[PDB]
């Protein structure tokens, strides 16, 4: 996505609208800090060789100012009704805020846009869709104190977003899908701490990083074109298939971590049925996760014989490689983590 | 009581042009001017909210600029599709 | 009184805007909107200057690019129908009578004019929108100002990538 | 006000934008709530000070004075559609042009 | 003691001798983590696995420096952590009483019977 | 807000008689107005400001009504028809009543002034300069700071910091 | 009448808040799942057979509602004992009458042993006093440092309250 | 004649809490223009609007 310093431009300018989201002591701030970097994730998103991404883009514009406007107009009414940002007891105009919120968020009442966009883009927008423009929603979802809200959107996320993961077959869609039911964990942690959904975020970023980067790099947009992907080693292709099992959750690679310690936290906060809620419904990720891991588990397969070397990025990879060790070889760093607590 | 007399009417013509922003019996340029109408009724009663307090109204041409450069940003959008969906997009009555 | 027909005739023009579907039509809509919505934002304040601006920056700076993209969208006229004007006259009637029968001091805004405040108040004889405008341009207020001309800055370098010249 | 979840240079300039400091009826009343949210935090501050919260919010909210207002018209047009006060005596003495 | 006082719990006598792999663990955990990196990065490229040990050096160096940068503030956040509760025992004597301590032989509860 | 515990004064304290003069009458003769009158207007105006109490200093509001009384009769005795011919000079003038527009009845008006009271005509920004007073009454209160016995407490700064009992307590650790 | 909840009153006490309550949960979950029914899969056309299936969706889960309370309320009225499987039989009755929505007899049973399941783990709840979402007793609203961790360039003017 | 109201407070409730018990503020524009017809309103609201 380097092919030109404007949009390293539009990169600094959406961190920095961003920022300004997150950091806004009022409630209006906030949303000029959200029509910053809605200015500056509209050129993203958009590019000439792709044509589904321009209706894409169409999409998200209509998603985010549909949801902003509704966040300005509850945050007036708010303001209306007590002339501080804050409100001692809740009511319907919070309940306002945080629909519009979750309608930026994509959580799964409100998460029908995020798939059917993802159906057209390309692994680098994705990456920036699927983490850093979950930064402006969430973290001012946290000034919110009603929990049915959340509560209904973490039960539906964690169902729907693993059963609507199964029919997709594309990457791309899969990829949202699996991340609809990670925003799921974060909401759930989000009712019970401020830190432990940063734990939750940061790790579930650095396996969209990882994972992500394989899909980028070597341009696969199909669960049939990993079974036809040339890895030189198929040692190599199995080991680099291990951050699918990372990413869903098993205790020996890294992302066991920050679900664990939402179960912790959860636990100790005296919420079994929900967790219990979620844990049935995070087995079907791991199906789906596994079902890409078909394509790399069992030691050889059935390969189209025309390609016969693998090409790929020097920087990228190199970047890459670092990631994948620390994906699985990352749990040997809870000693040295302080954060914790 | 004081919502229903002051500032009902913002409210009720949000909800209007928000159902005429969704609705599938209108188009692409019927959303994106019943959005400038949401804008206007979004103006409307943020200038209520603003005129409680004394001097504060500085603030009024601060979302204006940003939901200008919105209505700006959807048009270019909009008109970017010409020279790839034809002109005939406009008439579309789904995404 | 004129507060509540300016109530009166945006409620007409919304439910015509909800009625028609032509998209200049919609766009005449719009700009017979903004008059109203700038008098009727015009009659809680001190002074007209935010009138003036939201006049300049969404009716003649703004609203023309959505009349130009909507005249040259649609090829053909308006089919004008004597039943929706009379309906609009009719409901405009009734909204005027039903604003005559009214108690109007109940129904006027609480926000204070310019003569609606006290005649002690040593704020309101000094300038005519002069501390209104002054947080734009004094400490520490004036980064976002800067930031907004840099944002529109920004806007068009963002506009000029999105259509491709 | 609302409490950012970081502190950043960035707070620095969306901080001050709206605010009753500046010249007002009684951004006096509002300071008086918003050092108790530095004394007992946000979340202590809602109930350890709720009656300076409520002053402020009578104060520029202007909730219970138009309510008692609203109530002295709607019973003046109650006694007259029940026949108790009519004619021209409907309304008291006007006050002055220059009273208020 | 036959008080089950909360201040002396949480007040540190000196009487628990660190571990041998307490203070040197993270480092080198970190430094083999790096070397282990290294090794990956040029199992990736089809490199030899011990070619360009510069990169090696580097990372295990860069493993080792962090490693003891992040433990030394691990260790002030958790003597932080025990100062707070310590401070927050002192301030509310109410609602943390010292407890007297029970025999067993006082206590009556429950054997439950296998047969 | 005006309830039954709120000392509203009588309707006879407040039955005063009061400068009925229109704006002509006031904005013609205000420059000799206000240095024959200063002692007063600076005293009301500060009991005004400080206290910002409609109810306070009621007594000072009627010596600058009577001051004020006293001037306008003072030059009825006089000079009336000058006075006369400047307000309405003054008003004919122009749209606002202003000074500039015609001078010529000004300088008859303060020549009536100095061969009678033997009074000179103050500069132009005279009166919207600074005024600094030996006022008598004395200044209500110090803006005291308000006192919060029990605050959020922190960890202070002198507070020592030994070593973690057992470390960080988590499972297997330390 | 209408804000009567199931258990403000003990089992067996009142009939009609009981109905009310259950009945009024089977009407907001199934105007819940009604309007995002008929916007996205089989979308009816006309004002007549949205409303049929606003009904179709609706009123068999409130026939499920009254039918497992009038059973719960027959097998706790019919003997001495409070017992949760008098919310098994309840739970059995509301699959068996989900069944013949259904029309398939599998379908019925199938439904009742987990409905059983769910009402037996419910009167688990109310028998020993745990709630299923409670309020959390621990809120992290921050890490530790909270107040140290002020990156700001403003200089802060002096405060107007003291702690003295 | 209307039961469980006093003057100057909302029913019994009091408008302004942690003032002293003599002080004065100023009521607001449409309650000390109340007890009066429109025209009286809209004399002295309507002066800078109609010229
Ligand atoms: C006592 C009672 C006596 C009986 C009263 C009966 C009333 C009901 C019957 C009349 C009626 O409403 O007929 C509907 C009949 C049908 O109109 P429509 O099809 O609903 O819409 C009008 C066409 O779009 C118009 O299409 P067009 O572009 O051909 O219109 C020509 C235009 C020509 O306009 C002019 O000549 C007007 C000149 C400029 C005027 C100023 C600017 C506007 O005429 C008008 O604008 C008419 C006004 O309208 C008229 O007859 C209009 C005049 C009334
Ligand atoms: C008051 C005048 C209202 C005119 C009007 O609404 O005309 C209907 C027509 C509607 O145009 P239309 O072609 O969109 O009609 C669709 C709406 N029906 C079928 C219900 C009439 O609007 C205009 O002609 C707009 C004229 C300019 C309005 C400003
Ligand atoms: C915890 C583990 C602690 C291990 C402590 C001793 C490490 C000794 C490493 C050097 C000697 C290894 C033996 C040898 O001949 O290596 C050559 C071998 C083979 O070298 P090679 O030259 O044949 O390379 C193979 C060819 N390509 C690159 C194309 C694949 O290299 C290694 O073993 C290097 C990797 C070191 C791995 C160390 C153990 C940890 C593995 C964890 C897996 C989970
Ligand atoms: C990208 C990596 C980011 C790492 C964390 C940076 C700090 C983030 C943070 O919030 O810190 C405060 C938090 C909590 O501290 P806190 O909340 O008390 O701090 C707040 C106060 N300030 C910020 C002012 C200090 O600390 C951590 O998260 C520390 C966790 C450990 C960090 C190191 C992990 C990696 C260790 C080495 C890996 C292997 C190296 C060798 C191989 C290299 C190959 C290239
Ligand atoms: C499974 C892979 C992940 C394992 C994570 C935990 C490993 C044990 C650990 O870190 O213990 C810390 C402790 C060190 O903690 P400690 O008890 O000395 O004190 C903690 C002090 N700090 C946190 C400052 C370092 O290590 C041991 O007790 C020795 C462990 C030996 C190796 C056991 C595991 C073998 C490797 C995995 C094989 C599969
Ligand atoms: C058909 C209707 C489906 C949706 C019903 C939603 C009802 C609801 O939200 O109830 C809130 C309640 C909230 O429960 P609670 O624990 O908060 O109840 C406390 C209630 N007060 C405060 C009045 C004392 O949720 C439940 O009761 C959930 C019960 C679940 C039972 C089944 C668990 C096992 C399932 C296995 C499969
Ligand atoms: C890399 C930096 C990621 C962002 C965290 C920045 C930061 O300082 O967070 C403070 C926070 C401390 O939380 P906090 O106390 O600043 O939270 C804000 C609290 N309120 C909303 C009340 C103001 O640090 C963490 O939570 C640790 C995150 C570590 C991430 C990297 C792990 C390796
Ligand atoms: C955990 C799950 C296992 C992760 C590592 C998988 C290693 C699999 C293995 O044994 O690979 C052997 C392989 C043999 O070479 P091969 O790839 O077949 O060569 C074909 C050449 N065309 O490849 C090699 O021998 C070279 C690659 C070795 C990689 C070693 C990684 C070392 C990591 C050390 C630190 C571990 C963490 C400590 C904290
Ligand atoms: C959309 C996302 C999923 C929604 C799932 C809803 C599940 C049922 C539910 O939560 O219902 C809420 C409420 C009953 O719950 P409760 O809080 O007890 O009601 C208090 C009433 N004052 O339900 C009601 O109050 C509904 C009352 C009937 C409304 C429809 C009347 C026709
Ligand atoms: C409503 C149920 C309508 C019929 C559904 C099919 C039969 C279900 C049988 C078991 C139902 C649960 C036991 C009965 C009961 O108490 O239901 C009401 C309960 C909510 O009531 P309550 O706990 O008082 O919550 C008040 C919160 N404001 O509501 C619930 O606990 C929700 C129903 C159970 C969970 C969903 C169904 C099983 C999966
Ligand atoms: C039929 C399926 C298997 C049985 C399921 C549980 C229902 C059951 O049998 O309940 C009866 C009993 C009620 O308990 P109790 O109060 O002891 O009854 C004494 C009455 N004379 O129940 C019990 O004693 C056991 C309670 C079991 C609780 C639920 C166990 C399953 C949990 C996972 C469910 C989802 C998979």
């Amino acid at each position: 996505m380097f092919n030109n310093s404007s949009k390293i431009l539009f990169i600094t300018i959406m961190i920095i609208g961003t920022l300004i989201t997150v950091t806004s002591n009022s409630w209006l701030g906030a949303w000029m800090g959200l029509e910053i970097n809605l200015l500056s994730f509209i050129p993203l998103l958009s590019d000439n060789n792709n044509l589904m991404s321009t209706e894409a883009s169409l999409k998200y514009f209509l998603t985010q100012v549909l949801a902003s406007t509704v966040l300005l107009f509850s945050s007036i009414l708010l303001m209306l009704k007590n002339n501080m940002n804050n409100e001692i007891n809740e009511s319907f105009t919070s309940m306002i805020i945080m629909s519009a919120l979750l309608l930026k968020s994509g959580a799964a009442p409100f998460h029908f846009w995020f798939p059917n966009m993802m159906e057209g883009l390309t692994w680098m927008n994705a990456l920036m869709l699927m983490t850093w423009q979950k930064i402006a929603p969430l973290m001012l979802i946290s000034y919110l104190n009603i929990k049915y809200l959340l509560l209904i959107s973490v039960i539906l996320s964690v169902i729907i977003g693993a059963i609507g993961g199964l029919n997709q077959t594309s990457l791309r869609k899969l990829m949202a899908f699996s991340s609809i039911n990670h925003l799921g964990w974060m909401l759930s942690s989000l009712m019970i701490s401020e830190s432990i959904w940063l734990i939750y975020f940061f790790f579930y970023s650095f396996l969209s990083f990882v994972l992500t980067f394989m899909f980028n790099i070597f341009k696969l947009f199909h669960l049939n074109q990993l079974f036809s992907w040339f890895v030189n080693s198929k040692i190599l292709k199995f080991t680099l298939f291990m951050n699918f099992l990372s990413l869903g959750g098993l205790p020996p690679f890294l992302g066991f971590l920050p679900k664990w310690l939402v179960i912790q936290q959860l636990t100790l906060c005296n919420q079994y049925f929900m967790l219990t809620l979620m844990m049935m419904s995070t087995l079907i990720t791991l199906f789906f996760y596994l079902r890409i891991c078909y394509s790399a588990f069992m030691m050889n397969y059935f390969e189209n014989n025309w390609i016969m070397k693998m090409n790929m990025n020097s920087i990228n990879y190199n970047m890459y490689m670092i990631m994948t060790f620390f994906s699985i070889f990352g749990l040997f760093l809870i000693s040295l983590f302080y954060f914790m607590f | 009581m004081i919502m229903i007399l002051y500032w009902s009417l913002p409210m009720i013509l949000f909800i209007l042009g928000l159902f005429c922003f969704v609705s599938n019996r209108k188009h692409l340029l019927s959303m994106l001017l019943s959005l400038e109408f949401i804008v206007l009724m979004l103006f409307f009663m943020l200038f209520i909210y603003l005129n409680m307090l004394n001097y504060e109204s500085y603030f009024s041409m601060m979302f204006l600029t940003f939901s200008v450069c919105e209505g700006a940003l959807g048009l270019s959008i909009l008109v970017s599709m010409i020279r790839t969906h034809g002109n005939d997009y406009f008439q579309s009555f789904s995404i | 009184m004129i507060q509540l027909m300016l109530y009166s005739l945006i409620i007409t023009t919304s439910i015509i805007f909800l009625n028609m579907i032509h998209p200049l039509a919609l766009g005449l809509t719009l700009l017979i909107q903004t008059i109203f919505v700038c008098l009727l934002t015009g009659l809680m304040t001190k002074s007209f200057w935010y009138s003036y601006i939201l006049f300049l920056i969404f009716l003649g700076g703004m609203l023309v690019l959505f009349i130009y993209v909507t005249s040259l969208a649609s090829n053909e006229m308006f089919n004008l129908s004597m039943k929706l004007t009379l309906f609009s006259s009719l409901i405009l009637i009734f909204m005027l009578i039903l604003s005559f029968i009214m108690d109007k001091t109940s129904s006027s805004l609480f926000l204070m004019n310019n003569d609606m405040q006290s005649i002690i108040n040593m704020n309101s004889y000094f300038m005519e929108n002069s501390l209104s405008l002054n947080k734009l341009y004094n400490f520490p207020t004036n980064f976002i100002t800067i930031l907004l001309m840099n944002y529109l800055l920004i806007t068009l370098i963002v506009i000029v990538k999105i259509t491709k010249l | 006000s609302l409490t950012p979840f970081l502190r950043l240079p960035l707070t620095d300039l969306t901080g001050c934008l709206i605010n009753h400091q500046t010249y007002d009826k009684c951004g006096k009343f509002e300071m008086k709530m918003m050092e108790c949210f530095e004394a007992y935090g946000l979340e202590r501050g809602k109930r350890e000070c709720a009656d300076l919260i409520s002053d402020f919010q009578e104060c520029v909210g202007m909730q219970k004075q138009l309510m008692r207002f609203h109530a002295m018209r709607n019973e003046r047009y109650k006694q007259w559609l029940k026949g108790e006060r009519k004619g021209q005596e409907f309304f008291a003495d006007p006050p002055r042009v220059d009273a208020y | 003691s036959a008080v089950n006082d909360p201040l002396e719990l949480l007040t540190n006598k000196g009487t628990h001798e660190p571990s041998f792999l307490s203070p040197i663990w993270n480092p080198i955990a970190c430094g083999v983590a790096g070397v282990g990196a290294a090794i990956f990065i040029n199992w990736g490229f089809r490199k030899p696995v011990f070619s360009g040990i510069q990169k090696h050096i580097a990372f295990g160096a860069i493993g080792v420096g962090a490693g003891a940068y992040f433990d030394q503030k691990r260790n002030e956040y958790l003597a932080k952590r025990d100062a707070v509760l310590r401070h927050y025992i002192e301030l509310h004597p109410d609602d943390f009483p010292v407890k007297e301590r029970k025999t067993y032989g006082q206590v009556l509860e429950s054997w439950v019977p296998v047969r | 807000v005006i309830t039954n515990n709120t000392t509203l004064p009588e309707e006879s304290e407040l039955n005063v008689q009061e400068l009925n003069l229109s704006s002509a009458a006031l904005r013609a003769g205000a420059f000799h107005l206000g240095k024959q009158c200063e002692q007063a207007n600076n005293e009301f105006m500060l009991c005004r400001q400080e206290l910002d109490d409609p109810r306070a200093c009621l007594a000072e509001g009627k010596a600058v009504t009577s001051c004020a009384l006293d001037f306008f009769r003072k030059v009825k005795k006089t000079c009336h028809e000058e006075f006369t011919q400047y307000a309405t000079c003054l008003d004919k003038s122009s749209g606002t009543m202003a000074f500039s527009h015609c001078r010529k009845t000004q300088g008859v008006f303060d020549k009536c002034i100095k061969d009678n009271f033997d009074w000179d005509r103050p500069s132009y920004g005279y009166f919207s300069r600074a005024k600094v007073i030996q006022s008598a009454r004395e200044a209500p209160k110090k803006e005291e700071k308000v006192s919060y016995p029990d605050a959020t407490p922190g960890l202070p700064e002198d507070y020592p910091k030994p070593p973690a009992k057992y470390g960080s307590r988590f499972h297997w650790l330390e | 009448l209408l804000r009567s909840k199931y258990y403000d009153h003990p089992d067996g006490e009142d009939a009609f808040g009981k109905i009310v309550a259950t009945n009024k949960y089977a009407v907001s979950a199934g105007v819940a799942w009604s309007m995002f029914d008929v916007l996205t899969l089989s979308k009816p056309q006309g004002y007549l057979p949205t409303l049929g299936r606003f009904a179709y969706n609706t009123g068999p889960l409130m026939g499920m509602a009254t039918a497992f309370t009038l059973t719960t309320l027959v097998a706790t009225n019919a003997r001495g004992k409070d017992d949760k499987i008098n919310y098994l039989i309840g739970g059995f009755a509301a699959g068996g009458v989900f069944g013949a929505w259904k029309h398939n007899h599998v379908a019925g049973l199938c439904a009742g042993l987990f409905l059983g399941i769910a009402g037996v783990i419910k009167k688990m709840s109310i028998e020993q006093g745990w709630e299923f979402f409670p309020n959390t007793p621990i809120k992290q609203y921050g890490g530790l440092n909270i107040a140290g961790n002020d990156w700001t360039i403003m200089a802060d003017p002096p405060k107007n309250w003291t702690t003295e | 004649n209307v039961p469980g109201w006093e003057v100057g407070t909302w029913y019994g409730e009091p408008v302004f809490k942690t003032l002293p018990e003599d002080t004065l503020v100023t009521p607001i524009f449409k309650e000390f223009y109340a007890h009066s017809d429109w025209k009286s309103y809209a004399k002295r609201a309507h002066l800078k609007l109609w010229s």
